[PDB]
């Protein structure tokens, strides 16, 4: 029972645009998390994608098993591979796709301490499920979450502190005269998916021999409706604003004691360790799930109870996260 | 789902300085997680081998660990009277499969032989305050034998077969040796009939019989 | 430079009844990365997982399905750990030790001896100790051997010392052995020259808080 909300906010006037969702669950049992996908009844079926599989990294902490040393309080990691389904891992054009085929992407992200976790479900459904407005309902695990639509006094624009508000910065904004933001990480191997060779040149960091790194792109919706944005594209400086949030926040924007820190080998079959994380004890916190940058092909990690090595000022032993929300300051006016 | 360990052989005997192969097999799969502990009687139990292949600090190099996957095996070289113990393994699961692979072993006896000792035979009569309180039983035993032996008790040549318990000592690290304890329980009216009380103890061929007669 | 873990409680429990244990860690301290657990093994039956706890600021603890919401494990300082136990039948006579491990269920780092639980209906007894000599008639010899027989006796733990253990070579002490009447008995003895002076055996009961000291002499018949 004790039903969660997802609040969804719709315009009135539509203007290539989808409308995003979350909510933040109690903590659940990690063992129960396997094999758990969304089990979604809406009048818009799920993607078939997401509840595929997708191959994780387990890194876990534990107290050193060999005695005299385990005397000492040291903690050793372990590496493992893993089946994960229903996580919020989108594919190249995923979101266009679903919205020319009316069909919504329902994942969640996973927080979780050595123990338990703390999911935060996803729902990406087109703007034309506003119109109608059909309830629905989702079941995750032990979970029910209610998809509540809300319709706000805006033509096109989105509600801050009770005043609405339309990003253009275009010629129409100048005749005229912080937003929430949620990314997530979609790996497409390519040419023109540097993603490293622009976060050496928009921060100081020593980054060298970027080819070998990993390839891929960020997809933003800025407050809640919007059309996809890429990130990053060096011809919007939205998106731009959105880069520089997620790198020099990476952990996000807003108990529990930090234990040693540790370091693991991603693959698990690597001949040296390759990721530096902090393992912690205490109530479950930030994001358990990342993607190894040293290596071009996607080399997902979830490390409950550790934390990734977010701070990429060496490019060794560094991850970067599959999803960022927050908060980016972007020019424009208000309605009136 | 549950899961279930099954560990082999039960009991195994091999000589001194020769080899013991213990089997541990797994209903579900492990990715390389067990662990080997040694428990002697009246002991806290030691770990050997922690995953499947990492010597204890502290362990001699003589206990190799090796396997992966639904079966491991453990093996004891040069083996000595001290490695006479019970053997059992551990399958622990970790992060999302914790409580779905956790299991013990059945548990492994291993007996070291070694170089055979006839039994020295002490039979101790009842004293004199046991017979007072009606219930009478009668101490034989045999000291530093090996291997295994039958305990016989006869009365005035008539084998008993009611009120026996045996109770037998772990093999000393030592010299891998035995001790047991022979009681024959009886009553006060039953042990003043019969004069001559025997107990015998057969090594194989070899028969010690320790004997006594009441009143002398 | 001994780390260790020691299990206390654990007396004679009638069925249906209800026995807390204690674990307790001897110059160790806690830290934050440990997990303290139970474990209990059956006469003639293998290692049974039981209970565990993180004993760490935060509080988690996972219990056996068969064990769940019939026991109870909980921390109780920076040393000392409980488990509590209720309705206990036959089938809970085992001896449970105290594990601890650097995961939930994982490898454990170092156990404890291990406390005995003896479920049954039956009352405490007295040991009742019985002196173990050769006949008389045997001809005398220069080295003899004598003894101290302990008869039924509930529950199933008893100490044995000789000359409150003073002298240790020669001292060879048997394990008990069950009776019918659901009793347990245990021989020890011990082999000195003619020429020593007697002997004393020091038998121990703590549940009944017995201590019974025969002496003996080569001279005994
Ligand atoms: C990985 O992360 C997970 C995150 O989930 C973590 O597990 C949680 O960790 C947190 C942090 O420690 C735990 O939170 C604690 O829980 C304690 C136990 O809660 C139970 O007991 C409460 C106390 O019971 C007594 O008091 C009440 C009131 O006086 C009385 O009614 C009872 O009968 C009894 O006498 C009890 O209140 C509580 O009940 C809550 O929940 C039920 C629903 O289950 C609800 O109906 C109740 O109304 C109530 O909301 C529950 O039964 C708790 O004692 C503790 O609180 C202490 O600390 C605070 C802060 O100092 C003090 O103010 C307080 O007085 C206490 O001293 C705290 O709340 C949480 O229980 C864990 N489990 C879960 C599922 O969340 C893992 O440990 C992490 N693992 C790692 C890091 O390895
Ligand atoms: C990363 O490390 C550098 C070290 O110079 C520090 O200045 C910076 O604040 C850290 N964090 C981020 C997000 O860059």
């Amino acid at each position: 029972r004790n039903v969660y909300d997802m609040k969804i906010e719709c315009p009135h006037t539509v203007s290539e645009n989808s409308v995003i969702g979350y909510v933040e669950l109690p903590p659940m049992p990690l063992a129960d998390t396997a094999q758990m996908v969304p089990e979604s009844s809406c009048s818009m079926d799920n993607h078939q994608s997401i509840n595929t599989i997708t191959k994780y990294t387990q890194v876990i902490w534990r107290g050193k098993a060999d005695p005299g040393q385990s005397s000492q309080n040291s903690f050793e990691t372990v590496s493992t591979e893993v089946d994960l389904k229903g996580t919020c891992v989108l594919k190249h054009k995923m979101v266009e796709e679903s919205y020319r085929s009316r069909k919504s992407i329902t994942c969640y992200d996973l927080s979780c301490n050595s123990t338990f976790c703390k999911p935060t479900l996803y729902m990406i459904v087109p703007i034309h499920a506003c119109n109608m407005m059909k309830s629905c309902l989702i079941a995750l695990g032990p979970y029910r979450v209610q998809v509540v639509y809300e319709r706000t006094y805006c033509m096109t624009g989105v509600l801050i502190e009770g005043k609405c508000f339309v990003p253009d910065q275009s010629v129409v904004s100048i005749i005229k005269h912080s937003v929430h933001v949620v990314c997530f990480f979609v790996a497409v191997k390519g040419n023109t998916y540097k993603l490293f060779e622009q976060v050496k040149k928009s921060f100081e960091s020593t980054c060298n021999d970027t080819e070998n790194k990993v390839q891929g792109y960020y997809i933003c919706i800025v407050g809640g409706n919007s059309a996809p944005i890429y990130v990053p594209t060096l011809d919007d400086f939205r998106s731009m604003e959105a880069f520089t949030g997620i790198f020099k926040s990476p952990h996000g924007e807003d108990s529990y004691s930090i234990v040693g820190p540790a370091n693991a080998k991603v693959p698990h079959s690597a001949s040296s360790d390759t990721l530096s994380l902090i393992a912690y004890s205490g109530i479950p916190s930030y994001s358990s799930l990342s993607i190894l940058t040293s290596s071009t092909d996607a080399k997902h990690v979830f490390s409950p109870g550790l934390f990734p090595k977010l701070n990429h000022t060496n490019c060794d032993k560094s991850a970067i996260p599959l999803t960022w929300t927050g908060m980016i300051d972007l020019p424009g006016y208000y309605e009136g | 789902t549950g899961q279930v360990l099954t560990q082999t052989p039960a009991s195994v005997s091999e000589p001194v300085e020769g080899t013991v192969t213990i089997k541990c097999q797994a209903s579900q799969s492990i990715n390389n997680w067990l662990s080997w502990y040694q428990q002697r009687p009246g002991q806290p139990p030691k770990l050997l081998i922690y995953d499947a292949s990492t010597v204890a600090s502290g362990v001699s190099s003589r206990f190799k660990g090796s396997g992966s996957g639904t079966e491991f095996t453990l093996t004891i070289s040069d083996l000595e009277c001290a490695d006479a113990a019970t053997y059992a393994c551990q399958s622990y699961g970790y992060g999302i499969s914790i409580t779905d692979n956790s299991a013990f072993g059945g548990g492994t006896e291993v007996v070291v032989r070694g170089d055979p000792v006839a039994p020295s035979v002490l039979i101790f009569p009842p004293a004199a305050d046991q017979v007072a309180t009606g219930t009478v039983t009668i101490v034989c035993v045999a000291n530093k034998y090996f291997p295994d032996v039958t305990v016989t008790w006869e009365v005035d040549g008539t084998t008993q077969t009611t009120g026996i318990e045996n109770s037998k000592t772990p093999q000393n690290s030592a010299d891998c040796t035995y001790n047991l304890s022979s009681t024959l329980t009886l009553t006060s009216t039953q042990y003043n009939s019969h004069k001559e009380y025997t107990c015998k103890v057969t090594q194989g061929t070899t028969s010690v019989v320790q004997s006594f007669n009441r009143g002398d | 430079t001994g780390q260790s873990l020691v299990e206390s409680g654990g007396d004679l429990v009638k069925p249906e009844g209800s026995l807390t244990l204690t674990c307790t860690a001897s110059g160790f301290s806690f830290s934050s990365t440990h997990w303290i657990c139970w474990v209990r093994q059956a006469p003639g039956k293998g290692l049974e997982w039981i209970a565990c706890i993180y004993v760490g600021n935060t509080y988690d603890s996972y219990y056996a399905n068969w064990a769940k919401g019939r026991f109870t494990i909980s921390k109780t300082s920076s040393t000392t750990v409980t488990l509590q136990m209720t309705t206990l039948t036959a089938a809970d006579t085992a001896t449970y030790f105290c594990a601890r491990s650097g995961s939930v269920f994982g490898v454990v780092s170092l156990w404890g001896p291990g406390t005995l639980v003896t479920v049954s209906s039956g009352q405490p007894k007295a040991p009742s100790v019985f002196p173990l000599a050769p006949c008389c008639g045997d001809t005398p010899s220069s080295t003899v051997t004598l003894g101290c027989l302990v008869k039924g006796y509930l529950p199933e733990p008893v100490t044995v010392t000789w000359n409150s253990g003073t002298l240790t070579n020669g001292v060879r002490t048997f394990p008990s052995v069950r009776q019918s009447s659901g009793l347990y008995s245990l021989s020890s003895v011990v082999s000195v020259t003619s020429s020593s002076q007697p002997v004393t055996c020091n038998v121990a009961h703590p549940a009944t808080n017995t201590k019974v000291d025969k002496t003996v002499a080569p001279s005994t018949c």
